[PDB]
DNA sequence: TGACACGTGCCTGGAGACTAGGGAGTAATCCCCTTGGCGGTTAAAACGCGGGGGACAGCGCGTACGTGCGTTTAAGCGGTGCTAGAGCTGTCTACGACCAATTGAGCGGCCTCGGCACCGG
DNA sequence: CCGGTGCCGAGGCCGCTCAATTGGTCGTAGACAGCTCTAGCACCGCTTAAACGCACGTACGCGCTGTCCCCCGCGTTTTAACCGCCAAGGGGATTACTCCCTAGTCTCCAGGCACGTGTCA
């Protein structure tokens, strides 16, 4: 599918991880959840922010339209 | 790293986002905000291992823990 | 103090209640509870409202711009 | 007339100015006023049903509260 | 887990009560999170009609409120 | 009669039920009126996803035909 | 906006609203309200059967498509 | 004959907006045969809130109360 | 009694309908590996009865407590009219910035093996 | 009291999208009059926040009654799982069809709007 690729995402989480605790144990079907939630997290995300971008009356999406969606979602940014 | 998350993959996401043109600059914005929200939700899901004390996370507690962090 | 009179806002969710039953009575910190409530959501509206507009190059507020806060907000 | 018109034109403009808006289209307030009055008639509505569990016929303080609670709050 | 209690031949008697004829193996896990899904739900509602009384014990005009209010 | 055994899921009932409040005791016809309710949806829901099988040519139902029942009929899928 | 001509709908709506009762008028705002939600319902409808016929092997929709479609939303 | 005046161009126009790229001939009868009960229907209720309310004169929020009442 | 609603009428430019057209999706057909269905069987979860026991649902009843209409007023907030003045915007010039297209490559993935960690049967 | 799986680490041939590069086209930043509509000020008004009098329906708490849900004993008992033999079938490929989207030409009517007439709360 459109997913991100296995491998430099599974070394990304497990940095992060090791950088949050150590010696952990994260198993394979852990991480493609993981990665199913984030992809449409970041898709929803972008979705999102071109309907602010359409908004502005431009056609190319910005850093701010992205900074505006999560502020009105109440996330802390 | 935050390197591997290519600029063509992505691109891919915005593409089938509906996005026509896109900046420069988003790409390196886009990479903060996943690291983020990557750290806060493996944040919860470690807390409910330890909780659990079985040292192993369990599948099913990842989807529990990933359904709370959306909702 | 509130920024909504009490005896119009009182009438109207009278009035409403009317339809879903019949032959109901209130209670006053019922009633002000709900205002409370009610108004604390419109000023709500009405900062995203505003942070929108403020995005864009106008400096007014518009009805696309209520629009297009409760989409992305994902009550409509 | 409605009752939905004695939610007046200065009132809304008050809850506004302490929204920090500057100025406001005349077509503002009707718009307003529709979308105010879908919230009031959906959270009310939930409010009956908890009056019909107790078995009463005053609404309290409590069913409003449990009302607004389980709507989602954001 | 208790899931796994809702055995293949029972589901299988629902999908023959059903009309079905024939069924995919995939079915199994499908119907279960469908199932799950609405079990959670229901007894969501359910349980909040029992602290509003403040009683300890679900009655059956919670459960009956609860499917109301549920609608299809 | 009830085509789901009582015990088990009376056992997966109350597991949910542990998670929003402890220490809840159950009913028995709380019970026997959720069993009723869901089967009856179940065997609806089964009809409705055979229908959609029938419809595409085929014998026996998929897991497409259970996600496509529930998105005409107006779940979230 | 509206996707269908006004003059000849408003014609068809009169048309229908005789049998029902007699000697009746409309205002114009309900009938643009009717349209609104006609269209809104007819586009609805065509977006599900779309899916239906997508889910099939052909890509084109078909006349049993949204009779299926009908049949599941629980019209008839 | 008043359901000729929904035209053939303007259905598919509709349908088009809906995101079919292919349509068959047979449609266009069926979707005029489905368009006419769902005016009839939403008709008799509208006339009916009207007539429980002793007027001559069928308002807008007649024909509102009774879209919303049949969902 | 008055402002909204219905029936006629001029004229044009945008919209509807028919025909020539052709290719691409639709429909019938066959192999074939894939995969549910039936059967044999045995053992492990279940249904009903009763001791047995108490937290708790439901009913009866007394009380005061806020619910609601009613009456006075009055002044502060709301509607209306005129006005000076701030505000939305299309294309003007033009500037850069992503989109298109080509190449070597280095990490992504598959096939295989030695080895440790640990709650559990 | 040992174990089976699962991850860790390493080695390896292939293999294809990515970073780099250049060529190129269009879109947004600022303004400025054209035109708009909104807050402010002044007049006039009206209705509600209060406020006890009056009558009162009932929400709530305490006490009595019962009642049924929990836990265990139990036993027999009935059906769910695993596996092999059997046969039904979903799908990709092949071949043939027909009709639906493009496009041109002919035709056709919806609306501003202007006028006149009518009506019901």
């Amino acid at each position: 599918e459109l997913l991100i690729r296995k491998l430099p995402f599974q070394r990304l989480v497990r940095e992060i991880a090791q950088d949050f605790k150590t010696d952990l144990r994260f198993q394979s079907s852990a991480v493609m959840a993981l990665q199913e939630a984030c992809e449409a997290y970041l898709v929803g995300l972008f979705e999102d922010t071109n309907l602010c971008a359409i908004h502005a009356k431009r056609v190319t999406i910005m850093p701010k339209d992205i900074q505006l969606a999560r502020r009105i979602r109440g996330e802390r940014a | 790293n935050i390197q591997g998350i290519t600029k063509p993959a992505i691109r891919r996401l915005a593409r089938r986002g509906g996005v026509k043109r896109i900046s420069g600059l988003i790409y390196e914005e886009t990479r903060g905000v996943l690291k983020v929200f990557l750290e806060n939700v493996i944040r919860d899901a470690v807390t409910y291992t330890e909780h659990a004390k079985r040292k192993t996370v369990t599948a099913m507690d990842v989807v529990y823990a990933l359904k709370r962090q959306g909702r």
